[PDB]
């Protein structure tokens, strides 16, 4: 079923999470919960995605497929208006949600499983192409960058917004729900997660009322509705699209330092672009490079050393837009 | 009428494509689309805001422009 | 707290370190009731405390002002 | 003393006013009242200007020199701050005003009186100091900066027209106690449309005796200049344009309102690759415009009823690394 034409102008790189051992170069690992999408509808419609899962990969491997069914099987393939394309996604992300919730409806090793699926979830970033017009749907902390080649440098602009507690808008939304800004922004974490929007997570979606921090709330504090970003004109553009998981920009940031991460990552993708035969290679190269920078930092510890005990799954997706590969 | 968030959202159907800030976010912030350029106005303080740039905060820009648009200060929670 | 800025001369004084390269004239901004905050090219009506930034060539102080805060009394003549 | 080093990276073109005759080969004239400035202080400081006078040239030939005295003789020459250079000009334009008023203090007599009491002028002054550009403005003369873009020629006017059509100028007059609508309606105040000007003893001290300005706690027509924050000229590559009303006024009358700044700039561009000296560049455009004017009136049609004549035209160009050839 889930086997339609794959895109050929898009590469992906990935590296499972890994933990460091005091002894040094020593590393470990854990079940990897990250997935991506790089399909192409027979009607010439492009759909890319990166889903960073948490607490089980029983969700990432679902939303991935299910999202495709509600998007590449007609519903979007057509000469739709801007607001139309938005309306379809909205309806799409919803179908995945409501459906998934219905899914999770199945020794004493039972309580073991329950606490799992009831707390399983995932965040996602979806990019859609339709006539040189780009659309970005977003739920969570994954980033999406557009990189245009300037005759005065390389322009880098993030298309989405991080749904964290540091989001002036996200906070206000939770405030209008009746919660306390200061207090929520203070803890900076809500149920092990920092994201203020996510898919699945039956626990906080239906029982938020039983959590001290979310006690007072006329509606769900953690919602799954995605933030769509008005079509982007890609006619005369010449560069590339980047979809990367939290785990990636998160590591790079821990080593080098907060901010200036988007440019640096982009800067790297630039170099490796002139040093590879395939996108996948371009991609993987950067993931490796970053994976390296992390380990080295911890090993050759000093100051920033105390910020790299390990790192989560890293996923990078690159969609070339006429940029010189050779 | 524009007190209702859903209505405010409806006024963004023809919002100029290429704009940084998300429509839905603008509405949540109490803004409504006038019709010229990327100019929006608080349904409360009737204050207008335009010239958005990437990385802008709806509520942020809003509080800066009109540091008192009640809505932004919570005097609005119909319940 | 906020008394010294009713006088136009004082408002003008707050522009001494205004970012060079800005379109609108300082004097004109002050006439419009604006005061320079200190960050970027952001200014604020001494009346409605509304702020205005991101100026562009060809802008009208009182114009943009009326648009942003369609009621900053000063702009409506409650100050003569 | 009015003879210091003159700038050599600046050209000027000018053509006296002229009136035509319904008899084709017609062409009259009147005393010319427009002046310019293109000095260069020994300390490497540049001062350019264009003063369009009205009712007598006994003022234009004054402000010109007097302004130089309070600018090129130290006062400005130095490593001053942005706001500092602004404060010096302000002080400067004031000295010229106060001084000039004291000047005008010395039957064919009533004939002269009505003259100097109504004599005046408007001015645009540009100053250079470390690739930082400053423009002081009083009146309706325009000053444009033209940067060469790799996607065309950028044209941006640095100053604002002090007319009754200026939302800001109007507001200023309103706070003084006059009526906006009424003022904006007539669009003219004492033969002039300018809301700020140098001299003009009459309206400065007796405005109270003019039906339109009757109600006013202060001078409705002031001479205070509008300074424009330093402009970064380091990586720039183009030219500065200072032109009198009479010029952009004529070109506007023939082709039509708006799109005048670009067109004039467009012209200056062409002539720039077809001349040996800037003065030539300049004059060329003035002549070209002077031509388009006469032609339109002669080969009359629709816009013909807008060119009975034209006032003095003055154009000053200051090259900024643009290819002369
Ligand atoms: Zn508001
Ligand atoms: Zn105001």
């Amino acid at each position: 079923t889930d086997d339609l034409p794959l895109c050929h102008l898009s590469g992906v790189g990935s590296a499972s999470n890994r933990s460091y051992s005091a002894d040094g170069k020593g590393t470990e690992s854990h079940p990897p919960e990250d997935s991506w999408l790089k399909f192409r509808s027979e009607n010439n419609c492009f759909l890319y995605g990166v889903f960073n899962g948490y607490d089980g990969n029983r969700v990432t491997n679902f939303v991935a497929q299910r999202l495709s069914a509600e998007l590449l099987l007609g519903q979007l393939n057509a000469e739709h208006a801007e607001a139309d394309v938005r309306r379809v996604l909205l309806q799409a992300f919803d179908v995945v949600e409501r459906s998934f919730l219905e899914s999770i409806d199945d020794q004493l090793e039972r309580l073991k499983t329950l606490e799992r699926e009831i707390s399983g979830g995932a965040m996602a970033v979806v990019a859609v192409l339709l006539n040189n017009k780009l659309y970005v749907a977003n739920v969570g902390t994954n980033r999406a960058l557009l990189c245009k080649s300037t005759v005065d440098g390389l322009q880098v602009t993030q298309l989405n917004v991080d749904h964290t507690t540091e989001n002036e808008d996200e906070l206000f939304r939770l405030s209008q729900l009746g919660l306390d800004a200061g207090k929520i922004k203070q803890v900076g974490i809500i149920c092990g997660q920092e994201s203020t929007r996510r898919i699945g997570d039956y626990k906080v979606k239906y029982g938020y009322t039983d959590i001290d921090l979310l006690s007072a709330a006329k509606s769900k504090p953690i919602i799954a509705e995605p933030e769509i970003h008005g079509a982007q004109p890609l006619d005369g553009v010449t560069g590339f699209l980047v979809l990367m998981s939290e785990g990636l920009y998160k590591a790079l940031e821990a080593a080098h330092g907060p901010g200036q991460a988007n440019q640096e990552i982009a800067a790297m993708i630039d170099t490796e672009f002139a040093k590879q035969t395939s996108l996948d290679a371009v991609a993987q190269a950067v993931v490796d490079r970053v994976k390296r920078i992390h380990s080295d930092t911890f090993a050759s510890g000093g100051e920033r050393a105390r910020f790299c005990p390990r790192h989560e799954d890293m996923t990078l997706l690159v969609r070339n837009f006429g940029y010189p590969l050779g | 009428e524009f007190v209702e968030e859903f209505n405010r959202l409806k006024t963004f159907a023809n919002f100029p494509s290429g704009s940084p800030v998300s429509a839905s976010t603008l509405a949540r912030a109490g803004f409504l689309y006038t019709g010229e350029g990327d100019t929006v106005r608080c349904f409360s303080c009737h204050a207008a805001v335009d010239r958005w740039q990437y990385g802008d905060s709806a509520v942020g820009r809003h509080r800066k422009v009109s540091p008192n648009c009640r809505f932004i200060n919570g005097f609005y929670l119909e319940n």
